[PDB]
Parts: structure tokens; sequence; C-alpha cells
């Protein structure tokens, strides 16, 4: 964000590439954290989705102006071009309500009920999925989990909504999913998280 | 199977 002067601020599109920066958080230490921006999102273009690497939930954050981002580098690191191996399942899994199975310590079967939402942007064999008991965006490689057996296969953007907790977060709907119309993003304030709610 | 990362 450079003040092309007065009025004006101009903005590069970072939308595909690879970023790094450092994050701090009230008084603690800088860290480092590297990712893709998977999309910007049209009510609120400040407002970046991010892949980080190492972190399975997909994050919402306004990268240019939030004050706990620092050393923000856009990467010359361009993410390879991947044609999607079994393109057939992949389309068919979109919108389908799944069985994701997750390994806990030493091996103990934790099978957890999900939706896959739709292919991710930018990081094309990876999909966008919500669960049941964790209603948050989540990415995956999900055709590595099927072809391992661990898969089974079963506008109000724009609007704030508010939630109860003996407290009140407030939100932004930011996102209707393409594949099930009546699931929407949310993003809350205060939360970077991802939220991923049916408001029929 | 993946494993469970934390918030
Ligand atoms: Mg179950």
């Amino acid at each position: 964000s450079s003040h092309h002067h007065h009025h004006h601020g101009s903005r590069r599109n970072i939308v595909g590439c690879r970023i790094q920066h450092g994050w701090k958080e009230g008084n603690g230490p800088v860290t480092q954290w590297k990712g893709t921006v998977l999309d910007q999102v049209p009510v609120n273009p400040s407002l970046y989705l991010i892949k980080y690497d190492g972190f399975d939930c997909v994050y919402g954050l306004e990268l240019n102006k939030d004050e706990r981002v620092s050393a923000l580098e856009v990467l010359p690191d361009r993410v390879a071009t991947s044609r999607i191996s079994d393109a057939h399942l992949a389309d068919t899994m979109i919108g389908k309500a799944v069985e994701h199975m997750f390994e806990t310590e030493d091996g103990s079967k934790d099978e957890w009920r999900g939706m896959v939402l739709a292919r991710a942007p930018v990081m094309n064999t990876w999909f966008y999925i919500t669960y049941e008991k964790d209603p948050v965006l989540y990415m995956y490689q999900l055709l590595d989990d099927y072809k391992e057996g661990d898969l089974r296969i079963m506008s109000l953007v724009g609007k704030q909504v508010e939630y109860a907790k003996g407290s009140k977060r407030t939100g932004m709907v930011i996102h209707q999913v393409e594949a099930k119309p009546s699931v929407y993003f949310i993003k809350f304030d205060d939360d970077f998280h991802i939220y991923v709610y049916d408001l029929v | 199977a993946r494993t469970k990362q934390t918030a």
C-alpha cells in the first residue's frame, strides 16, 4: 500500500502470489509466516484469504492494513501449474458431504463428518472443506486422502451477522459457496479464521 | 491418515 499521493493509495495484485511476513501479537516476539494468497474478498478488497505453510485452516487477513503484519514481502516463487489427477472425482466431490478420517496419537481412528465446498483457487489440487464439529474453512489435497481410503463421499453476501457465545461476536458474510448457495463464508472481527455456515 | 493440528 503506497500513497500514490494524497487521497490515493496503490496496491499490487497479490492474488496467486507466495508471500512472507512477520507477525506480532501484543507483547510477543515477531513470528515468521510464509503463505499462498488464495483470493481477495469482493465485499472487502483489503481482506485476503491466505493458505499458510504448515497450517490447515484458511486465514482471513487485511495484509496491507493490519498493524500486526510487518516486513510483508511478496515472493518471486510461482505456484506450480498442476493438473488435477482425477478431474471427474474432483468435480463430483464438490458440494458433497464426506467422512474424513484422521489419526490421533498412535493410530486411533477419528472420523470427521465434513463437506467439500469447492476446488481451491490458485492451488489447483487442493480443496476447500469444513466440518460439522469444526465449522471453519480448511484446505487439503483430498484426492490423496481418497486414494488412501481416508475419505468417503456420500445472496446474503455483504450482510452482517451476530453470534452469541455471555458475549456477542459480530461478523460479515464474505462469500457464497457456488456448489451449495445456502452455505456462506463468515469473517468475524478479531478472529482470522473463516467460519462456514448454512444460513438457510 | 492425517493428524489433527490445533487452532
Ligand atoms: Mg462419524
